[PDB]
């Protein structure tokens, strides 16, 4: 018939054995005859909810149901490259005397992330380069690596030959300028990660230099992006048309990943029955078997999509989400209020 | 106030300020080269 | 020369990653089971550390000192 | 200074008309275009970036009637404003109670 | 190795100073590696007491 025919071509993402099929988006008046798609926010508002599945530090998974790909992906996108953060944007170095060249570790001290909070900062005018205590962060920089006094005869280890000749990111000392000293309590202006190795030194050789942190967004350079990666994808939905028992019911459970597929005992044959379809990764490793082609039907729900976002820690990414919703009211807003200044 | 350029195998100070020939005041080597300079010099971290 | 900080590929820190995978190779695990044990699941990110060489160690020898 | 510019069409009384958005991508393009498709007084909607080393847009509408075609844009706006609102309440509304399962669960 | 059959210790570096690389070294003359379970005497013992 072509009522469940339309169903699934207007509902399904269906993976064949050669090519994804009914890819795009077809809920436009005029497109079906039997139906209706003029936008109606009640049946919107009814309709759309949200799952948080699980949540820790820098780490976040949850589920929208009932919003379409040309707003989850603005979403991504903005998370992407919208959101504003801190990073380092000029070096004063003075007697630098190490190895890596004065560009290359100027590179490298751009990507270190910073832990302030970018919503209580103004972007930095045009010149000025002096900045100012309300639109700039200071860090300084100066270790000189020595031999120890007190090593053995062994003269073999670096750990104990020479002393600081490691640098890491946690010889950065806060400047505070203004009265930052006041705002920010103690530690809480800080590199993030603190392990983080920058170069390595060697007896008689030694590093000092100043550095000025200003606000961006990734958009511009990839070093102000919040997001260690922001993606998302639609729930699978496996069904299998006919019973599979027996030895076919293991087969079945192993063309997939371990934990979808179950088997049970029912009287004392295996049935094989789809438990926890969320898990799958579709390696479709199914069309290899030639028995079991027939008796499955892979598909994925059109309209529930299960993000996955990973702060880098510069803030919880709850709030990035939220930051990220606000930014697409922030454009829409702007061009509203341009069109009435026009009119 | 002389100049002081670093030997090229021992690494000690050296001042030169004359036409005398190129040779380290320790060892023998004949190799000298510049410190760095005094200024400071501004990087953009990108 | 020496490690990046971020992989190039998703933007991962894995500029911390390098001492401890070291451990980890010393305490005779394998390099599987040390990408797995520092949790670096996406295979943009295991090659970063997998396939590092390091001159600076080497290059440090070579280096002026007193 | 202006960041919008209407240039209408050949010889057409303001029905088909394109919308010139200036510092924007594929982020509010693709989402107003969806939006806008929505009403159905309009006919044909789309959009394209004009050159990748231009920061722009050239979003087109043509409506059926005679209606300008600055009133979907404008309705096309809002409603994106509404449903982005409704969403962030949604999600906020959502992880408060995950948190405070989270604080009330294993205690 | 004297005193056991196999020496489990990694860190021969931690008593006797030296850099890993030279453990290893020292290791591979006359040990074999096995996995999680430090390295072990090359080849195996003999009837010593025969001659
Ligand atoms: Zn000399
Ligand atoms: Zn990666």
């Amino acid at each position: 018939a072509a009522s469940q025919a339309v169903e699934e071509m207007r509902s399904r993402v269906v993976l064949g054995e050669f090519g994804v099929r009914n890819v795009h988006t077809t809920d436009f008046p005029g497109n079906y005859s039997g139906y209706d798609d003029a936008w109606d926010q009640d049946r919107f508002e009814k309709n759309f909810r949200v799952d948080v599945v699980h949540m820790d530090e820098n780490s976040l998974e949850f589920d929208m149901v009932g919003i379409d790909a040309a707003i989850a992906n603005a979403f991504r996108r903005i998370l992407l490259a919208e959101v504003p953060t801190m990073a380092v944007e000029k070096v004063l170095v003075y007697n630098n005397t190490s190895i890596v060249q004065d560009e290359i570790l100027a590179h490298r001290l751009g990507l270190i992330p910073i832990h302030a909070d970018p919503r209580l900062f103004e972007y930095r005018n045009q010149g000025d380069e002096e900045g100012t205590e309300i639109d700039t962060l200071q860090f300084r920089l100066q270790v000189r690596c020595t031999r120890n006094p007190h090593a053995a005869k062994d003269s073999s280890d670096p750990n104990e030959l020479y002393v600081n000749h490691k640098v890491y990111t946690r010889h950065m000392t806060w400047i505070p300028l203004g009265n930052q000293a006041d705002l920010f309590p103690e530690g809480t202006i800080r590199p993030v990660h603190d392990d983080i190795l920058i170069a390595q030194l060697r007896p008689g050789q030694e590093i000092d230099l100043l550095m000025h942190c200003v606000k961006g967004i990734g958009k511009d350079h990839a070093k102000f992006s919040p997001v260690a990666t922001a993606s998302y994808r639609l729930l699978p939905d496996i069904t299998l048309l006919e019973p599979v028992e027996g030895e076919a019911a293991e087969e079945l459970s192993r063309c997939f990943s371990p934990g979808v597929i179950e088997v049970q005992e029912v009287q004392g044959k295996k049935v094989a029955r789809v438990a926890n379809p969320r898990l799958d990764t579709f390696s479709r490793e199914i069309f290899r078997n030639e028995k079991l082609k027939k008796v499955v039907r892979l598909a994925r729900v059109r309209d529930h999509y299960i993000f996955s976002v990973e702060s880098t820690g510069v803030l919880p990414p709850d709030v990035l989400v939220s930051e990220a919703i606000k930014v697409l009211m922030g454009k829409c807003r702007r061009f509203l209020d341009e069109l009435d200044a026009v009119q | 106030q002389p100049m002081i350029y670093i030997c090229g195998e021992c690494h000690t100070e050296n001042e030169i300020k004359s036409r005398d020939p190129i040779r380290c005041r320790e060892c023998g080597y004949r190799i000298m080269y510049k410190k760095r300079t005094k200024r400071l010099v501004v990087f953009d971290a990108r | 020369m020496i490690i990046p900080v971020r992989c190039f590929t998703c933007g991962k820190i894995v500029g911390n990653k390098w001492e401890a995978y070291l451990g980890l190779l010393q305490a005779e695990y394998t390099e599987g089971d040390a990408l797995d044990a520092l949790g670096l699941k996406r295979y943009c990110c295991r090659r970063m550390l997998l396939a590092h060489v390091d001159l600076i160690e080497k290059l440090l020898n070579y280096a002026p000192l007193e | 200074k202006t960041a919008l510019e209407m240039v209408q069409a050949a010889g057409t009384d303001r029905h088909c008309v394109t919308f010139v958005l200036h510092e924007e991508d594929h982020t509010l393009g693709n989402s107003l275009r969806y939006m806008i498709m929505k009403n159905p007084e309009v006919e044909f909607c789309g959009y394209t970036t004009t050159h990748p080393s231009e920061s722009k847009i050239n979003l087109r509408i043509q409506t059926r009637g005679t209606l300008p075609a600055v009133e979907p844009f404008q309705r096309g706006l809002n409603e994106l404003m509404n449903v982005c609102q409704h969403v962030l309440d949604k999600f906020e509304a959502s992880i408060k109670d995950y948190k405070d399962q989270k604080a009330s669960r294993n205690e | 190795f004297t005193q056991s059959r196999w020496v489990v210790r990694k860190e021969v570096a931690t008593v006797t100073k030296l850099c890993a690389e030279d453990v290893k070294d020292f290791l591979e003359h006359m040990a074999v590696v096995r996995i999680n379970k430090g390295w072990e005497f090359i080849l195996p013992y003999d009837g010593e007491f025969i001659k």
